[PDB]
RNA sequence: UGCUGUUGCUGUUAAAGGGUUCGUAGUUGAACUGUGGGCUGUGCAGUUCCUGGUCCCGUCCAUGUCGGAUUUGGUGACCCAGGCCCUUGCAGCCCGUGAACAUUCAAAGAAACAAGAAACACGGGAGUGGUUCCUGGGCGUCCGUGUUUUACUGUGACUAAAGAAGCGUGACUAAAGCAGUCAUUUGACUUGAAUUAGAAAGCAUGGGAUAACAAAGGAGCAGCCUCUAGGCUACCGUUUCGGCUUUUGUUGGUUUUAAAGGUCUAUUGGAGAUUAUGGAGCACGGCCUCUAGGAAUGAAGGAGGGUAGUUCGGGGGAGAACGUACUGGGGCGUCAGAGGUGAAAUUCUUAGACCGCACCAAGACGAACUACAGCGAAGGCAUUCUUCAAGGAUACCUUCCUCAAUCAAGAACCAAAGUGUGGAGAUCGAAGAUGAUUAGAGACCAUUGUAGUCCACACUGCAAACGAUGACACCCAUGAAUUGGGGAUCUCUAUUCGCACGGGAAUAUCCUCAGCACACGCGAAAGCUUUGAGGUUACAGUCUCAGGGGGGAGUA
C-alpha cells in the first residue's frame, strides 16, 4: 500500500527528527511576553539557558533537560518557522 | 565507518531483492551510485529512482521489479584490458549470455559489454544478473 | 623526488617513493628509493621540495645525479 | 578472514612467509633438520655392509618374525636396520656382504607391521635380491 | 560508535532544510555581527555565542543570516581565540584530572580517563598542526 | 590439495579471537564543482475533438430498514478511439549552436569581446625557408620576455636465436626440417623461409570515469580595465669608473633630441562575485567625524567539543558514622552436662562450659529487598551521610569541518593465589596436629591450626580472564516485557498522593533514541537470529590476531 518515497502521515509523526527522510528540527521559537513588565522576548523551545526579560530581568524560563519551562502564566506565542 | 557507498548500496539493493521486495531505500547516494542504478535500469532489472535532497548526501528510493538475482561491488576494483573481459565474465557472471559487468572507463561507467565495443578497458565495480 | 634531508654539504638525499605490484596477489605495495644529489649553491631546497635531478658522471662515490629544478 | 585492498600486498606476503611454517610437508622440505637425520643423507639408495642377521617380532595383532638385517651405510658409516623382502631371502645374504638398500616407500617412516624399519634390501653383492629369490642369477662365490 | 569507550548513542542538532531566516527577524547583519564580536570580548567562545543568539535573541544560525560561521566573524575581528576550543576544553578537563589525582593516588578509574583525554589531546593537536591552525612546535608541556 | 586458500580456507563446541584498553610504522577511508541545447524526418510512452457505456445528479414510485425502473436525463463522471510535426518526454538519423548568461554584427563571428589557449601572444634574427616561405596579413626556424604530473586504460615504438603458440609444405607417416615444387631441360616460380605471445621497469601519444601525489586551512587576502594630456625622472652596476639602441658613410671620442619604462598629477569610456546617495558616530537634514570588508559548497542517522535537567547508576577516590552477626571478655543468673557425627571420638566442663539477658573490645562483612536488574574497557562493583574528579545516554535550528576505522612495536590496567616491608589479626583456613572411616586412607567427615584471608606501599601478569563467539560499518519480521532520557495527551486525557529538596512524585495510552535480554537464512548437527554463527561457490565493506592429523610440548 505505501510508497518509501511519499510516507503517510500517520508513519513519520512517530520518527525521529534524524530518521525522517528530511532531517528536520524538532524546535521552534516561541513568542513570549513577560508577565512583571509588558514586553515580548523571541524565547527558543530548548533554551538551556536562563532567559530574562529586556525591560525586567525575570528569568522568564527555566533551562530544564528536554523542552524549557516557561515562568508562571507569562503569555507564548509560537512563532512560525519561516 | 562507510568504506565503500557503493558496497552498502549494492548490498541492500541485492539483500532487498532477495526477500521480494517492492521498493528499496538506499543511504547514501553518490554520484557512482546513480551512475551504476542507471546501468541497472537501461537493461531492466530496476524500476525508477527518486533521488531525495537531504542537501548533505541523498537517499535514492528504487523501485524493484523482481528481476534482479544479485548485484555485487567488486571491492578493490581490479583493472580490466579489453582483453580482460573473458576473465570476469567467466567467473563472476553465471552464463556467458545474460550477465554484465560494470566498469568505469575513461569514458565513463558502461557495461562490460558496452566497453568491447568501445574498445576502453578500465577498473571494475560490480555485477549484476 | 623528494628531498628527503639536507645535511651533507653542496648535497642532498632525495627519496622516490613508487608502487611495486605483486602478480600473484595482483596488489602493489609500498616502496622508495634514496639516492645522493648534488646541489648547485644556486639552489636552496629544502626538506619537502619535489626536484628535478639529471644525470652526471659519477661525482662522489655515491652521487651520479644532480638538481637541475627546485618545483615549489 | 583476511585483509583486503590495492596497497595491501606486503602483509599478504608476509602473511604466507609466516603461515606456510605451519605445513609439514615441507616444515620437511624446508629443514636441514631432515637431510641430516635421512641416514641416505637425501638419495635414493645406498650401499652397506651387512653387520648382523635380525629377527623383528612384528607388530601389534600380527605375529610373525621379519627377517632384517643391520647395516652399515659406506657414505655415512651409520647403521640401519633394514627388511629383507621375500621368502627365505634371508639365505641369499651372509654377514660382511655387500648390500644396496632403498627405502619402503613411505618416505621416512615404516611400513605397517615391522616396528621402525624404514629401508629394505634390493641387491647382495650387486646381484639383485629379487632376482635370486625368483630363479635368475646365481649369487656369485667369491 | 564513539572515539574512546564504548557508548553508541545519536544524538545531535538537525538543521533544517530551508536555511532563509524566517521573517520575523528584523536584525541586520551587521547587527549580528556585531553581537557576535560584542560578546566575544566578554570572554565568550563560539560555541556558546551561538546559543544566547537562539536562546534569548532567536537567531538560529548565524551563517543563514550573517553570511559567515561564528568563527569567521571573530578570526576577521582578530577575537577568534589562541586555541581551537575543542583543544582548550580538553586540556582544561585534562588539568583538573591531573589536579584531583594529586591527592587521590589510588583512584583507579580517572587515571585511566585521563589516558583516554590525553590521547585525545595529542590527536587534536596533531590535526591543528597539519592543518596549519597550531604552531608546528605547539607541545603538551 | 579450496590440506597455504590473491582468485579461494578455517577459527561458539572439531586445531585456531590476544584478558581489556590506549597506540606508532602499515593498511582502509563519507558527499559535492557534472542530467548542454535547439531544428527536421522518422520509431516509443504519457489535451483538441468525436462516443454513449458507467457512476453521480434527478424523476416516478415510495419502501419504516436488503425493490427498482424513468427519458433528454445530466458541457457532470467515464470510457474505446483519430496519418492533430498542439502535447512530453524517449529510440534512432541528419544536421546548427560563443553553446548557460551576457556581449558584437562590419560581406558573413572580421574586429573588439566572452571562453579557451605555453602545442600559447609578445618583441626579435638572414648565419632561419635547397639563393627570404605563402597570398598588408600567414605558416616554418631559432632566441628573448610573460603553472601540472602519476596509476589505469587505448594505440604505438623499442626489444637475440633456440624454446612455446602458429601459416605453408605428403621428409612414405610421425617425432622433425625449412624446405621444396614444377615444367621441360640447357630455368621457372620474382620461389618460399608468413605471423603471435614473451612479468616488471623504461619510451611516445590519445582518453579523463575511478583513484593517488602535492598544495591549501579560507582576513594566514588581494590585480579593475581603458583614451589622452602634462610634470618630473636614466638604465644597469659597484670595491671606483665600470656597463650602454638603432640612425647620422665607416671606427674611436663627445653630446643632444626621442620613444620606453617608471612616478607624479589631470579626466575619457566601461566594468565590478556583493548597496558609498551606504554603514558609523555628532522621518528628514545638515554639519562634523571615521571608512575595504559579506561571498563562504555542505554540516555525514562519521569524529571531537558546548550547554541543560544539581538528569542516570551496587562506576571510581576520600572522611565520618551505622547495622545485627562470628569470636572473645567481664557483669548478672543458673547446675551438669556440652560439642560433633551415619555412629562416635579428639575438644570444652562443679576451677561453673552449654544456655539467658544487657552491655563493652577488636577485625571482617553489608543479609532479606536482589531480578535472566543496573554501572564499569575488562578485572570488578551492594549500608548511610558528606565530599573530589569523571562517564555514558538524552535534549538542542549551538560549535567545529574529515579531525576517522583497525592495528606489529610501545604504554597502562588486570580476579584468586603468590612475593617484599610495616600494620591487623574476629571469622574461615593450604601446611601441621589429633579423633574417626578404611583391607590401607596424611584423604572425603569431626575438634583444631600456621601461612593466608583484611588494610597501605611495592612487585607478579601464569584463569573455564568464556558469550570458549576480535574490532568498526550496513541490511534484516514478530510478540509480550525491562532500565536511562525525551516528546504528545494539559483517537489516545486518563488514575492515586498534596508551600517546603516539590508549577511536584508515581502510574495509564502512544511514540522515540540508547542500553541488558525472552520469520528468512545458515549450520556436520547442537543450534544462531534487528544482542547472528544470516545477508558466502550467486564466494569481494575495512583492519587485525590465531590455526594446518594426534603426540613429543608449551618441553629443550
Amino acid at each position: 500500500d505505501a510508497d518509501l518515497s511519499y510516507p503517510t502521515v500517520r508513519t513519520e509523526r512517530m520518527k525521529h527528527k534524524r530518521r525522517r527522510l528530511v532531517q528536520g528540527p524538532n524546535s521552534y521559537f516561541m513568542d513570549v511576553s513577560c508577565p512583571r513588565c509588558r514586553q515580548v522576548t523571541v524565547v527558543y523551545s530548548h533554551a538551556t539557558t536562563a532567559v530574562e526579560c529586556k525591560g525586567c530581568s525575570k528569568k522568564l524560563c527555566r533551562p530544564t533537560g528536554g523542552k524549557a519551562l516557561l515562568v508562571e502564566g507569562c503569555g507564548y506565542r509560537r512563532k512560525p518557522d519561516h | 565507518t562507510m568504506m565503500s557507498v557503493l558496497a552498502n548500496a549494492l548490498r541492500t539493493i541485492a539483500s532487498a531483492e532477495r526477500r521480494g521486495k517492492r521498493q528499496v531505500l538506499i543511504r547514501p547516494s553518490s554520484k557512482v551510485v546513480v551512475k551504476f542504478l542507471q546501468v541497472m535500469q537501461k537493461h531492466g532489472y530496476i524500476g525508477e529512482f527518486e533521488i531525495i535532497d537531504d542537501h548533505r548526501a541523498g537517499k535514492i528510493v528504487v523501485n524493484l521489479n523482481g528481476r534482479l538475482n544479485k548485484c555485487g561491488a567488486i571491492c578493490p576494483r581490479f583493472d580490466c584490458a579489453t582483453t580482460d573481459y573473458e576473465k570476469w565474465m567467466k567467473n563472476i557472471l553465471p552464463s556467458r549470455q545474460f550477465g554484465f559487468v560494470v566498469l568505469t572507463t575513461s569514458l565513463g561507467i558502461m557495461d562490460h559489454e558496452e566497453a568491447r565495443s568501445r574498445n576502453t578497458g578500465g577498473k571494475v565495480l560490480g555485477f549484476f544478473y | 623526488g623528494i628531498v628527503h634531508s639536507t645535511k651533507m654539504h653542496r648535497t642532498i638525499i632525495i627519496r622516490r617513493n613508487y608502487l611495486h605490484f605483486i602478480k600473484k596477489y595482483q596488489r602493489y605495495q609500498k616502496r622508495h628509493k634514496s639516492l645522493a644529489v648534488h646541489c648547485s649553491p644556486a639552489f636552496d631546497p629544502k626538506q619537502g621540495d619535489e626536484v628535478v635531478v639529471g644525470q652526471c658522471r659519477p661525482l662522489s662515490k655515491t652521487i651520479r645525479y644532480n638538481v637541475l629544478e627546485v618545483v615549489s | 578472514t583476511k585483509t583486503n585492498g590495492q596497497n595491501a600486498a606486503r602483509k599478504l606476503v608476509r602473511l604466507r612467509r609466516r603461515n606456510r611454517w605451519a605445513d609439514k610437508g615441507w616444515k620437511r622440505a624446508h629443514t636441514f633438520a631432515a637431510k641430516k637425520a635421512n641416514p641416505f643423507g637425501g638419495s635414493s639408495h645406498a650401499k652397506g655392509i651387512v653387520l648382523e642377521k635380525i629377527g623383528v617380532g612384528a607388530k601389534q595383532p600380527n605375529s610373525a618374525i621379519r627377517k632384517c638385517v643391520r647395516v652399515q651405510l659406506i657414505k655415512n658409516d651409520k647403521k640401519i636396520i633394514a627388511f629383507v623382502p621375500n621368502d627365505g631371502c634371508l639365505h641369499f645374504i651372509e654377514e660382511n656382504d655387500e648390500v644396496l638398500v632403498s627405502g619402503f616407500g613411505r618416505s621416512g617412516h615404516a611400513v605397517g607391521d615391522i616396528p621402525g624399519v624404514r629401508f629394505k634390501i634390493v641387491k647382495v653383492s650387486s646381484v639383485g635380491l629379487y632376482a635370486l629369490y625368483r630363479q635368475k642369477k646365481e649369487k656369485p662365490r667369491n | 560508535v564513539r572515539m574512546h569507550g564504548n557508548g553508541r548513542g545519536k544524538a545531535s542538532s538537525a538543521l533544517p532544510y530551508r536555511r532563509t531566516p524566517p521573517a520575523w527577524l528584523k536584525i541586520a547583519s551587521r547587527n549580528v555581527v556585531k553581537m557576535v564580536c560584542k560578546s566575544s570580548r566578554k570572554g565568550m567562545m563560539p560555541s556558546q555565542i551561538g546559543m544566547e543568539l537562539r536562546d534569548s535573541m532567536g537567531i538560529a544560525q548565524v551563517k543563514n543570516v550573517t553570511g559567515r560561521k561564528i568563527l569567521r566573524i571573530l578570526k576577521h575581528n582578530g577575537l577568534a581565540p589562541e586555541i581551537p576550543e575543542d583543544l582548550y576544553f580538553l586540556v582544561k578537563r585534562a588539568t583538573q584530572m591531573r589536579k584531583h589525582l594529586e591527592r587521590h593516588t589510588t583512584d583507579r578509574d580517572t587515571k585511566y580517563r585521563l589516558i583516554l583525554v590525553e590521547s585525545r589531546i595529542h590527536r587534536l593537536a596533531r590535526y591543528y598542526k597539519r592543518v596549519k591552525q597550531l604552531p608546528p612546535t605547539w607541545k603538551y608541556e
